[PDB]
């Protein structure tokens, strides 16, 4: 949320 | 049995800034 | 972590944060004791009266971390779980009693600058450092009272075990062990939300090795005058931990 985004990867 | 060496520590003989108060602790 | 400071790059190298898959966000602390294993409170993965039951899919490791929001590329790895084991005597009905779990990775986990697993106490380190006035080391992305840019940390000196009992209400265990400053002493500081499941290190004046004595269990409201943190005693609970892993 206040967290940028990973990879899709994951 | 590598474990509890920090790299950026330990490994190079470097101190962080608050280790010495664990230290002076254990008396 | 209250009344702590920021984190420096490659302090706490073993600590691992719990990330819930959706909606992303952290769940609680961990930390690396193998390129395989991680080591966090029971309470993080099963509490039955919030209605927490998270299963192996709902979430991810991350480790080798420093920001709290941020992707941290070509820095932190980020793991999927293979399994979850929580102690078979986990009391959460009552007071959190043999609040630890472990977490097996799908993969090995590089070693890095930034990633490096803890040791783990025998019961000679156990005896010689889990004294009363000894201070070891709490770090955590969890609240800053009762939300951090970084990792904190703080020191806090183990308190002895009758000045625990009397703090509290709850009947606590020899599986667990207090720490935290007295309201006389002046100095504060404490665990809080989302610290959860980190390590209590401490540095051996004997081999000059970390290692991980607590995990972050339980409080009565963050950084409280006359209360403390309570966290779970690892070397009680290592037969069962070698028994998973072995
Ligand atoms: N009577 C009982 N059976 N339980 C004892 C309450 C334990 C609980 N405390 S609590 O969430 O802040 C709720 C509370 C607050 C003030 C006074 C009483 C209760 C607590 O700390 N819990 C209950 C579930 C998980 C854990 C937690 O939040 N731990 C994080 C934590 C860990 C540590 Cl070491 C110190 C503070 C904090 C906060
Ligand atoms: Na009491
Ligand atoms: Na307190």
């Amino acid at each position: 949320g206040d967290f940028e985004e990973i990879p899709e990867e994951y | 049995a590598d474990c509890g060496l920090r790299p950026l520590f330990e490994k190079k003989s470097l101190e962080d800034k608050t280790e010495r108060e664990l230290l002076e602790s254990y008396i | 972590i209250v009344e702590g400071s920021d984190a420096e790059i490659g302090m706490s190298p073993w600590q691992v944060m719990l990330f819930r898959k959706s909606p992303q966000e952290l769940l609680c602390g961990a930390s690396l004791i193998s390129d395989r294993w991680v080591l966090t409170a029971a309470h993080c993965l099963l509490y039955p009266p919030w209605d927490k039951n998270f299963t192996e899919n709902d979430l991810l490791v991350r480790i080798g971390k420093h920001s709290r929001t941020r992707y941290e590329r070509n820095i932190e790895k980020i793991s999927m779980l293979e399994k979850i084991y929580i102690h078979p005597r986990y009391n959460w009905r009552e007071n959190l009693d043999r609040d630890i779990a472990l977490m097996k990775l799908k993969k090995p986990v590089a070693f890095s600058d930034y990633i490096h697993p803890v040791c783990l106490p025998d019961r000679e380190t156990a005896a010689s450092l889990l004294q009363a006035g000894y201070k070891g080391r709490v770090t955590g992305w969890g609240n800053l009272k009762e939300q951090p840019s970084v990792l904190q940390v703080v020191n806090l000196p183990i308190v002895e075990r009758p000045v625990c009992k009397d703090s509290t209400r709850i009947r606590i265990t020899d599986n667990m062990f207090c720490a935290g400053y007295k309201p006389d002493e002046g100095k504060r500081g404490d665990a809080c939300e989302g610290d959860s499941g980190g390590p209590f290190v401490m540095k051996s004046p004997f081999n000059n090795r970390w290692y991980q004595m607590g995990i972050v269990s339980w409080g009565e409201g963050c950084d409280r005058d006359g209360k403390y943190g309570f966290y779970t005693h690892v070397f009680r609970l290592k037969k069962w931990i070698q028994k998973v892993i072995d």
